[PDB]
RNA sequence: GCUCGCCGGAAGACCAAGGGUUCCUGUCCAACGUUAAUCGGGGCAGGGUGAGUCGACCCCUAAGGCGAGGCCGAAAGGCGUAGUCGAUGGGAAACAGGUUAAUAUUCCUGUACUUGGUGUUACUGCGAAGGGGGGACGGAGAAGGCUAUGUUGGCCGGGCGACGGUUGUCCCGGUUUAAGCGUGUAGGCUGGUUUUCCAGGCAAAUCCGGAAAAUCAAGGCUGAGGCGUGAUGACGAGGCACUACGGUGCUGAAGCAACAAAUGCCCUGCUUCCAGGAAAAGCCUCUAAGCAUCAGGUAACAUCAAAUCGUACCCCAAACCGACACAGGUGGUCAGGUAGAGAAUACCAAGGCGCUUGAGAGAACUCGGGUGAAGGAACUAGGCAAAAUGGUGCCGUAACUUCGGGAGAAGGCACGCUGAUAUGUAGGUGAGGUCCCUCGCGGAUGGAGCUGAAAUCAGUCGAAGAUACCAGCUGGCUGCAACUGUUUAUUAAAAACACAGCACUGUGCAAACACGAAAGUGGACGUAUACGGUGUGACGCCUGCCCGGUGCCGGAAGGUUAAUU
RNA sequence: AGGACCGAACCGACUAAUGUUGAAAAAUUAGCGGAUGACUUGUGGCUGGGGGUGAAAGGCCAAUCAAACCGGGAGAUAGCU
């Protein structure tokens, strides 16, 4: 068992976007920015345990982040990892 | 057998070669088999320190019995093979317990053909025995150096050493260059003479042949600079020079032998 | 016409990575001198 | 949007390398874009990369690297054993359809598959760092059996035509379906089984190897494709309806056969040749110590697990290497039609483009092309350049020659189209059906349909029938080099280098020789029919005289002569 | 069968014209040689500067080669300009 101290860790936001939208409304999929180190065994634990539905099954990739400028100084935006986290026909969150 | 190619085409005119219809055409013993990549010439330093040496075919190692000291155990030969390895083709026997090995075809010898080592063998080709127990006068090949080392003269092609003289511990032997050699009689030796004596009369008949066998242009010395040779150098043709190696040593009668650890037994040089 | 950069991260790394220099003194002397003039990338490695 | 032009063995599509947001959407046009720009690979903001099966990771090793101890070396360090790394190679498993503005073998639908852990059922000698097997391997060549794929016909849907004709032997379109699962075929390889013994396989072995008998001959292994199923499904021409006219909602026929056919598959096959063609693990199988109703193994049933990283996009290029949005360079895969030997070439399909300055004008001169009276190398250092030749079949072909050649020598004839021979021939393919069988994917026969050169005869059009593209100029004398190769990246490709062949000479193996203060290593797991050095340079006929000079080889009595004493 | 023949890909570079502040610090166009072999090509590896490598041109060793490049001795020395 994963302890719940890392469980409230994992999980760092909701992700807006029409494709996340869609993904809610046409696959019962929810769209979660979580943890770089956050595996999807621990994603499944956290979201089974802090919002108390079932879940199927996760997916996860890792995004990258863009060159930026700020008065022609260069910039990189962190990376951070997405997880396609799809519930389990009538967990509705 | 010794053939001569017709000339369908340039590089073919002069080709001779020679065809042994007794050889085995399928895949050598596998469990007698070893890998061995190439050098190219180049040592432990990365450097070239033989020249004239690279490509050619990928050839597999053949362990082949040097040794001969499964005494008292009669053997037959299965068959004749080719060895990349070597001039000299190789014959693969089984011993009557199983157990099967490489050796050096002796000449006359082929399949089912019985052979032995030991004290006690007959005085016959193929037979490996102490040369205190081969009469004076025979006719011998891979004949040992120490005892129990292993075959090391009269292993090429055709070769062979003759047994001259036996005088107490030692056998005085002629060796195929004309040098008279003393060797303990304790010493093993094989029976006969290396087999594929028609070896030397092939003719590769072109450039690409010997490149097929590893061998490497060799760039005459008076066609460099000066810097590169000392025979370099020169408007047009000139050598007006005493000939030399690359590393300048004269190269044209001077002797290089310096051991005087085993002058001792030699008893005539080959000269 | 091919020109003499023709490039290879695995190449790159082998031949002039941190742990390429890390390998021999005088590559260690090699990082020594580039810590000292305080240069910003260390190695082709970042 | 309609026309036009261009590429199409690419200028289309896709991998790997390399790059790194260039991808999609909105907004903006300062700078950047060789012009303008409303546009952009430009600015700014937001969005986008979803894996048990793809790849990495991982197991395994090659070259090579590092290397505990070790050996060696003023120091730094060199080499190297046991080991440990290292792919460009070996090792488990997924397909089809739908979907996004942008991802999909990753999402969804449907249908599969692999490995491993734990729990139950039955059976039970399991056990490795050891043994054996296997994995596991070259070049070339020939042919059969197939598939991809194409063509025609059939089927189904639509059409009846802007100007003479077009209800027919007319026209247009479609005619697709995978992995998996069952079958075990064309073909390839091999005799099988059962006992007993044995100096071999670092010990042992029921395994391997060897020997000896009995007894049986069809047993085993491998194997494309087809068939069935997967699939009552999906897809599907087209048609119906909306639009925010970009596309979506819904419905949906036929979905067959013959012929042709790969460079793909059977095939890591077969045949043959010499230059004689990785390794290790996964895997099978045997045992050692050890445990021995435990463990552990064999299959079945359930259940759990398959993490992590990559995944956008360019990729013969405006995104990679070339300072550039640069006529250059960059490995692999795909492979339609008509003609054609063809991946040449011409025109096209799918698909992709018109190359980021234009508008005029119609001087000299320059560049790239077309044609040219009469002459025809008179040009010039030189026929430089240009012009010309150019296909297939057949006829025919000299000196010389190493007997292979020279030779495509030279030179010449035929060639389109239509009809007949025969409404389509020779030939290939070969159904329905019948005869039989040791029983199927079956053997004999039969031939319908399909497909189809080439020739001859007769006629016929043009100036011209290898009509375009494409596609040898030829002969005579002579120098040099035997030949195929190599070379001055970037003014020299040659007569220069190499070469097979020849000779001399060194070298007895701890070889000579070479790299290395050394240890070592190459030479070579080679052994004088071998290896190094040197010169000469296929072959044929040959290779004369000189050892005084220099060098090398041998001698060693005599003179001279170092350190030492 | 063949370092065999003709000829694309592929590798090469014999001739000419163009280009020469180029489209290009070696190319383009038309022609040209090899094209189963001493062939060609990908990935990785090894050899290091009086050293390597060289079918040998003093060729090549990052647009640099009769002694690479970078830093140091170093403000070498310069009866010369
Ligand atoms: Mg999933
Ligand atoms: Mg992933
Ligand atoms: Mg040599
Ligand atoms: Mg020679
Ligand atoms: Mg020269
Ligand atoms: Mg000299
Ligand atoms: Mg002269
Ligand atoms: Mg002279
Ligand atoms: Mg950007
Ligand atoms: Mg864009
Ligand atoms: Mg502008
Ligand atoms: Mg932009
Ligand atoms: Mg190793
Ligand atoms: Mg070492
Ligand atoms: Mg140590
Ligand atoms: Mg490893
Ligand atoms: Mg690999
Ligand atoms: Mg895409
Ligand atoms: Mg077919
Ligand atoms: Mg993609
Ligand atoms: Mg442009
Ligand atoms: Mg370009
Ligand atoms: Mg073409
Ligand atoms: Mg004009
Ligand atoms: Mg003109
Ligand atoms: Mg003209
Ligand atoms: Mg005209
Ligand atoms: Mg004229
Ligand atoms: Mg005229
Ligand atoms: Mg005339
Ligand atoms: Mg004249
Ligand atoms: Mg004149
Ligand atoms: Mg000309
Ligand atoms: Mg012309
Ligand atoms: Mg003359
Ligand atoms: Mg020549
Ligand atoms: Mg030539
Ligand atoms: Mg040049
Ligand atoms: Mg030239
Ligand atoms: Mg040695
Ligand atoms: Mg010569
Ligand atoms: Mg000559
Ligand atoms: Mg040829
Ligand atoms: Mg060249
Ligand atoms: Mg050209
Ligand atoms: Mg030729
Ligand atoms: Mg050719
Ligand atoms: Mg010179
Ligand atoms: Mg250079
Ligand atoms: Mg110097
Ligand atoms: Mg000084
Ligand atoms: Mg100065």
């Amino acid at each position: 068992m994963i302890r719940e101290e890392r469980l409230l860790k994992v999980l760092r936001a909701p992700h807006v976007s029409e494709k996340a939208s869609t993904a809610m409304e046409k696959s019962n999929t929810i769209v979660l920015k979580v943890a770089k180190d956050a595996t999807k065994a621990e994603i499944k634990a956290a979201v089974q345990k802090l919002f108390e539905v079932e879940v199927e099954v996760v997916n996860t990739l890792v995004v990258k982040g863009k060159v930026k400028r700020h008065g022609q100084r260069i910039g990189r935006r962190s990376d951070w990892k997405k997880a396609y986290v799809t519930l389990k026909e009538g967990q509705n969150l | 057998a010794v053939v001569k190619c017709k000339p369908t085409s340039p590089g073919r005119r002069h080709v001779v070669k020679v065809v042994n219809p007794e050889l085995h055409k399928g895949k050598p013993f596998a469990p007698l088999l070893e890998k061995n990549s190439k050098s190219g010439g180049r040592n432990n330093n990365g450097r070239i320190t033989t020249r004239h040496i690279g490509g050619g075919h990928k050839q597999a190692y053949r362990i082949v019995d040097f040794k001969r000291n499964k005494d008292g155990i009669p053997a037959v030969v299965e068959r004749l093979e080719y060895d990349p390895n070597r001039s000299a083709n190789i014959a693969l026997v089984l011993y009557k317990d199983g157990e099967r090995r490489y050796i050096l075809a002796p000449k006359g010898l082929k399949a089912g053909d019985q052979i032995q080592s030991g004290v006690d063998a007959a005085i016959k080709p193929g037979n490996t025995l102490p040369m205190r127990n081969i009469p004076v006068g025979s006719t011998v090949h891979n004949v040992e150096m120490k005892p129990g080392k292993g075959g090391q003269l009269a292993r090429s092609a055709g070769t062979y050493v003759q047994i001259v003289a036996r005088d107490g511990a030692y056998v005085t032997l002629r060796l195929r260059s004309g040098e008279m050699r003393k060797v303990e009689a304790d010493c093993r030796a094989t029976l006969g003479e290396v087999g594929n004596a028609e070896h030397m009369l092939r003719v590769l008949g072109k450039a690409g042949a010997a490149r097929w066998r590893g061998v490497r242009p060799t760039v005459r010395g008076t066609a460099m600079n000066p810097v590169d040779h000392p025979h370099g150098g020169g408007e047009g043709r000139n050598f007006g020079k005493h000939p030399v190696t690359p590393w300048g040593v004269q190269t044209k009668g001077k002797k290089t032998r310096s051991n005087k650890r085993t002058d001792k037994f030699i008893v005539r040089r080959r000269s | 016409m091919k020109r003499t950069f023709q490039p290879s991260v695995l190449k790159r790394n082998r031949s002039h990575g941190f742990r390429a220099r890390m390998a021999t003194k005088n590559g260690r002397q090699v990082l020594a001198r580039r810590r000292a003039k305080g240069r910003a990338r260390l190695t082709v490695s970042k």
